[PDB]
């Protein structure tokens, strides 16, 4: 049903936390790492 | 392609988000990083904090207004004034009212995480500067604002839980990265990934529940503030009809999940904190407690969120239900042919939530796994999703009418 | 940076524009008679844009304000200057008394007129449209222009020449029915409003207050009219039968207990459950029961054997035939005596962020309130340029005595008019209503004094009483239909003690009103006085905010006299003003803003109508889509259930029902599976076009025309049908506070499925309709 | 030194925003509404919000060296 392109989603939308998650890691870091 | 592209704000707050909550857990002073359980969660009084306190006076503004008006509807003139009057009153009361208790919580959390807790860079000069206390406290207050700011404009794009979720997204999304799931099993914890498709499984469930047991009635009226109100006997064809019951609200669970928490940390750890292993307060009484989930989550919210009063206003402005069978009875009687629905669905929904608890329960019989991390915080990262999928349904198309296309 | 400093940052911004123009005044006054009048042909090469000549309005307001001095009088004040300029913005300069308001407006309207547009001026009343009309017009034919104001039935020419003409003077109400008139219209001739953008409210205090929609609607075709009147007459007599405990308050709903459920047996319905598909006959009894008690037949009242049941409700003076709603009007007439058959809806629209905001501008004139401004942001987008003219605020007011237990207080302020009476002070009322007035006249009567009554007894009296309410000694009675923005003058001498006297009956729905019937002594600047006698016993609070009041009375005493005010009596009753009024505001979202998204689809549908009566041949799109949806129709399949599938039996049967039609094509041929999209529509746009052209023989000039008729009244039925569908999904949204969220969420849903079920369903019928004959 | 005065700073810069937020509550607050429409701009008060953020990495900076 709507349901099955929902889960499609929910894997699209799992691919955005963990591209965002790269980020927030990776800025985040660099203030404590460089400074 | 599917996306479609159009939503000028949605790629927006997305990429805004990340940038705050970054920073918001490394940061300075705090930033104690944790729930799992008791060894996993963490905390002063028993409140995971992803980050010292915001989530925290969500949950407290939450919960404050939502007992307070419970089991005491009108302390004082503001049940609703017309819901939009009674209602931004009664947020502004929210608002003030949920941020002093995070003040309460601030300096609490403060002294005993300060003072005794697993490796903590902190210094400690004397109450160092202004105290971790004063100071914690400052980084808690001004905490509290960096991330309440930061809630209000995520919902201005995201939402108001839409910060909630992406916390959900980033513990959700730390475990599946595989930073630290590969350990104890017998010789395994690695293999037996059909558990992701199982996980999956479990996905689906969570769709059905939440159409909502839905279902309503009839006729509509409207009253113009003045002298009087207007009526209508019949026109019009079209499809459609009226809907009103429903199901559970978003994480119902995780509440009732909590006050199980609550006598199973004590268990974990009192003074010279016990490993019971004789009584494992982590996981041996939990049988008894989830059930405790179910009463108090379940029935009591059930009971005030039914609103005992729908039949009045229902009843009042005439209206006969409609469900399963054409409806009759008014009045009280009514009351007693939703009271029948909404009880019911509710043990039906019971069975699905409880059963996510349960799942990783019924499945960890052959070889079981100390690698818990996963299942509610599923419910909600899923639960903000679909929200999410409120904001794009209605955001959505827009006049398909004039299409190019004739 | 939002505080007094954007009030205060906004005098002097106006201190530095009025001393330029103030200069031109200056040199001006060489009497520039003719000269003047080259400057009117001037300026108005000038503009003939929107451009919106800042540099013009310097010189031009000039010239109009000294137009008026010329014309008349009424041009030596300031907030009125000003008054134009913050109105030229968008916000509303003013207070009352002197300041402006006739000349005021006069400025403003002549620079934006200019454009050639034509430009609106919303007026609370129709006998306000003529006021202001008159009032101003001399500068016009000065200034050459062609003024033009609508009315009820009519402005005396007609609707086309009127708005095309310059300045636009009517009031909303009508303004509204006017744009929507624009809907039925066969032809475009119809001047029926040149388009609609910009416009200045005078006592805008009110252009807010218009909380229920502009709703035209006309026609009524009753089937069930004969079972109405025999069955009518039935059903009221029927609740006559029953007694007080109906329980009626706090709204218009209504519904009654054990004896109401004991009624429904006892008369004709033996059944107890009744409700199972039965609920028409209860709805039948409601009906009546809602029409004796809810709106007094009184307020409803009947012109002397007019024997028209006509609404003065809402704030109005007798608007002729009409009613809000489908089962009142006929229920009140069972209640009278002559029947009527109508019952009918049309269109309806949100006066004012629908409307206006649909369209350019306002600036309204007078109130200063605080509650106004967040108002003036949500649908509008205007400010608040509070001004005092010369002397401010030279009136006194006393507070409101109160009384206890019954209207007997108004029996006190009796002797009060009279201790007036014989000081000589002309004085004047604001009651509630009607019933309340006439009682009221009725005790004057009783104490021997004269009086003039102008509670919307007959609009001639509103004339007479105009110059005549004030004329020392004098002693009027109106409503505050009535009671609110009116220039009246005292004659002389009369001043000579307090200036002019008020008294009010009790407090409105809100406290502007309460203190607009209070504004209504006191123009050009002069002084008066104002009281209020309440009771506690009254309305305002005896059904709203009764509960509290009660215990803080009683605790606090219950024995004493007639006056008191010492423990929070004004204090406590003013906060419940604010909460009735508080009401107000949460049912104006709800409305608002469902209405909101059906602006949206109302755009596409009467704005789809003019395309409609503006092109010739929609001919190839039409069938195109009746085509393109039908044949979809008959190839939704896809895996699923499929609603069709172009196959045999399965299509032949689905696509039979989809194309049932007395006339004959290929309905018989089966056997076939050529499903390439051009095959399946070349068949049956032939016989459409072939039929068409082939029916088209009947007459070119007289064919054109039928998809006139058709198109819009079709297409027109099918809106406004499911418009009444529309209705019930409000239900909907009662329905959405429980349970999910509330953002008009399940309303908007439904809105477009609605919507596109609706349209597909217009090129069905308007189809099949073009080939009978 | 910059921070002790800072500590005050950090305090104070708390209570503004808190009182923004409850001036903030005309369009809502804790769950939702409704989605008013006219919108928002970027409110005045804004300002208070870019000090806070700026505000807090700077601490993140100062906390330590």
């Amino acid at each position: 049903k709507a349901t099955i392109s929902v889960i499609i989603f929910s894997l699209a939308i799992g691919v955005y936390l963990w591209i965002l998650d790269l980020t927030f890691t990776k800025i985040i870091s660099f203030i404590l790492s460089l400074r | 392609l599917f996306e479609l592209k159009e939503l000028r704000q949605k790629f927006i707050f997305t990429l805004l988000m990340f940038v705050i909550y970054r920073l918001g857990s490394h940061i300075p002073i705090p930033g104690i990083n944790f729930a799992l359980y008791d060894i996993f969660s963490g905390g002063n009084l028993g409140r995971l904090t992803v980050f010292a306190l915001g989530v925290m006076p969500y949950i407290s503004a939450s919960i404050m207004m939502q007992l307070l008006t419970v089991a005491i509807p009108s302390l004082q003139r503001l049940a609703k004034e017309e819901g939009d009057y009674g209602r931004y009153k009664i947020n502004e009361y929210t608002k003030y009212l949920t941020l002093f208790v995070a003040t309460v919580q601030s300096l609490g959390i403060a002294f005993w995480i300060r003072g005794q807790v697993s490796p903590k860079g902190i210094p400690v000069v004397e109450n160092p500067g202004i105290s971790f206390i004063l100071i914690t406290v400052l980084t808690l207050v001004a905490g509290t604002m960096f991330l309440v700011w930061i809630a209000d404009r995520i919902t201005e794009k995201g939402i108001g839980n839409g910060a909630s979720l992406i916390i959900f997204a980033g513990i959700v999304a730390n475990f599946p990265n595989a930073v630290i799931q590969f350990y104890e099993k017998v010789k395994t914890g690695d293999i037996g990934p059909l558990t992701l498709l199982l996980i999956i499984a479990l996905i689906i469930a969570i769709i059905v529940g939440i159409v909502y047991v839905q279902e309503a009635e009839r006729r509509i009226p409207i009253q113009y503030p003045g002298r009087q109100v207007g009526r209508q006997l019949y026109a019009g064809r079209k499809t459609y009809l009226p809907i009103k019951i429903n199901p559970a609200g978003v994480i119902p669970i995780i509440f009732a999940q909590a006050l199980l928490l609550i006598p199973s940390t004590l268990l974990n750890f009192v003074q010279n904190p016990f490993i019971k292993v004789i009584a494992d307060m982590f996981q041996p009484g939990a049988i008894f407690y989830n059930f405790l989930y179910v009463t108090f989550i379940v029935f009591f919210t059930y009971f005030y969120t039914a609103v005992l009063i729908n039949p009045v206003e229902l009843a009042e402005n005439l209206h006969k239900a409609g469900a399963f069978i054409p409806g009759v009875r008014p009045g009280q009687d009514t009351v007693k042919y939703l009271e029948r629905i909404i009880n019911r669905l509710i043990f039906f929904g019971a069975l699905f939530l409880s059963v996510i608890a349960l799942i990783p329960i019924l499945i960890s019989v052959w070889f079981n796994i100390p690698f818990y991390f996963g299942g509610t915080t599923a419910l909600i990262v899923v639960g903000v999703a679909l929200d999410t999928f409120r904001q794009i349904e209605t955001y959505l198309i827009q006049k398909k009418y004039k299409s190019y296309v004739r | 940076n939002k505080m007094f400093d954007p009030t205060k940052r906004t005098l002097n911004r106006y201190e530095k524009i009025a001393n330029d123009i103030d200069a031109i005044r200056g040199d001006y006054e060489n009497l520039s008679d003719d000269a003047l009048k080259h400057k009117t042909i001037e300026f108005k090469e000038r503009l003939e844009k929107g451009a919106t000549t800042d540099d013009l309005l310097v010189e031009a307001f000039a010239v109009v304000r000294e137009a008026s001095r010329r014309v008349t009088g009424m041009f030596p004040f300031k907030v009125q200057l000003m008054g134009g300029v913050a109105l030229h913005d968008g916000n509303i300069a003013e207070m009352k008394t002197g300041e402006g308001k006739t000349l005021t407006s006069t400025l403003p309207v002549y620079l934006n007129a200019l454009t050639g547009k034509g430009v609106h001026v919303v007026t609370v009343n129709e006998y306000l449209a003529s006021r202001d009309a008159e009032q101003m017009g001399k500068i016009f034919e000065f200034l050459g222009l062609t003024v033009g104001l609508n009315l009820n039935s009519m402005s005396k020419d007609e609707k086309r020449e009127a708005y095309a003409a310059d300045i636009t003077y009517s009031t909303n109400n009508e303004l509204g029915f006017d744009y929507l008139r624009d809907n039925m219209v066969l032809y475009k001739e119809q001047m029926v409003q040149r388009p609609l953008h910009f416009a200045v409210i005078d006592e805008v205090d009110s252009i807010l207050i218009d909380e229920a929609r502009t709703p035209l609607i006309i026609s009524g075709q009753a089937a069930k009219s004969t079972k109405l009147y025999v069955q009518a007459n039935a059903f009221v007599r029927t609740l006559k039968a029953e007694k007080d405990y109906t329980y009626d308050i706090k709204t218009k709903a209504v519904q009654l207990t054990e004896e109401g459920m004991t009624k429904a047996e006892k008369a004709f319905g033996i059944d107890n459950l009744f409700d199972v598909k039965h609920v028409a006959l209860n709805h039948h009894i409601n009906q009546a029961l809602k029409a004796h008690v809810a709106m007094q037949k009184d307020v409803d009242y009947v012109v002397e054997d007019g024997q028209v049941v006509i609404v003065d409700s809402f704030t109005g003076r007798l608007m002729k035939g009409r009613r809000y709603s489908e089962g009142l009007h006929q229920a009140i007439e069972a209640k009278e005596g002559l029947e009527i058959q109508n019952e009918s809806m049309t269109l309806a629209t949100i006066t004012f962020q629908n409307y206006f905001r649909m369209y350019e501008k306002l600036a309204g004139m007078t109130g200063t309130a605080k509650t106004e401004e967040e108002e003036f942001r949500n649908i509008y987008n205007m400010q608040v340029v509070t001004i005092p003219t010369n002397r401010p605020v030279v009136r006194d007011d006393r507070p409101d005595l109160i009384y206890r237990t019954m209207e007997g207080k108004f029996k006190a302020v009796a002797e009060d008019v009279a201790q007036r009476y014989m000081t000589g002070q002309p004085v004047l009322v604001g009651t509630v209503a009607v019933e309340t007035s006439e009682l009221i006249s009725k005790l004057l009567k009783n104490k021997g004094i004269p009086h003039q009554v102008l509670n919307a007894k007959n609009h001639e009296r509103e004339a007479q009483i105009i110059e005549e309410a004030g004329q020392k000694g004098a002693v009027t009675i109106a409503t505050n239909m009535a009671g609110r923005g009116t220039d009246i003058k005292l004659g002389e001498g009369v001043k000579e003690l307090g200036g002019l006297a008020v008294v009010g009956t009790e407090r409105h729905e809100s406290r502007r009103i309460d203190n607009q019937l209070r504004g209504r002594s006191g123009r050009q600047g002069d002084p008066g006085i104002t009281q209020f006698y309440l009771s506690m016993e009254d309305e305002l609070m005896r059904r709203f905010g009764a509960e509290r009041t009660m215990a803080m009375l009683d605790r606090f005493g219950m024995d004493d006299s007639t006056p008191i005010q010492s423990k929070m009596v004004s204090r406590a009753v003013e906060s419940s003003q604010k909460r009735v009024e508080g009401n107000n505001f949460d049912s104006r979202k709800q409305l608002l803003q469902y209405d909101d998204v059906l602006r949206q689809q109302r755009e596409v549908i009467y704005k789809q109508r003019f395309e409609v009566i503006d092109s010739e041949n929609l001919r190839e799109i039409v069938e195109n889509m009746i085509k393109s949806s039908l044949e979809r129709a008959i190839a939704a399949y896809t895996p699923r259930e499929e609603l069709p599938e172009e196959w045999k039996l399965d299509g032949l049967v689905d696509l039979i029902n989809t194309t049932y039609l007395d006339e004959g094509a290929l309905e018989k041929s089966d056997i076939f599976g050529k499903e390439p999209d051009e095959m399946l529509e070349l068949i049956m746009d032939r016989i459409i076009t072939k039929y068409n052209e082939k029916e088209e023989q009947f007459g070119k000039e007289q064919m054109r025309e039928f998809e006139k008729v058709i198109v819009l009244r079709a297409v027109d039925s099918k809106w406004m049908d499911h418009i009444d569908a529309m209705d019930q999904l409000r239900q909907g949204i009662h329905l959405r506070a429980y349970a999910q969220t509330n953002p008009l969420r399940e309303y908007q849903m439904e809105g477009f499925a609605m919507f596109e079920h609706m349209i597909e369903s217009i090129e069905d019928e308007v189809a099949k309709f073009v080939m009978k004959a | 030194l910059f921070v002790i005065i800072a500590v005050v700073l950090i305090i104070s810069t708390l209570l503004q925003k808190g009182r923004g937020d409850v001036g903030a509550a005309f369009g809502g607050g804790m769950g939702q509404s409704i989605f008013g429409v006219g919108g928002v701009e970027t409110i005045l008060t804004k300002a208070t919000y870019w000090l806070g953020a700026l505000f807090l990495v700077l601490a993140l900076l100062l906390s330590v060296i």
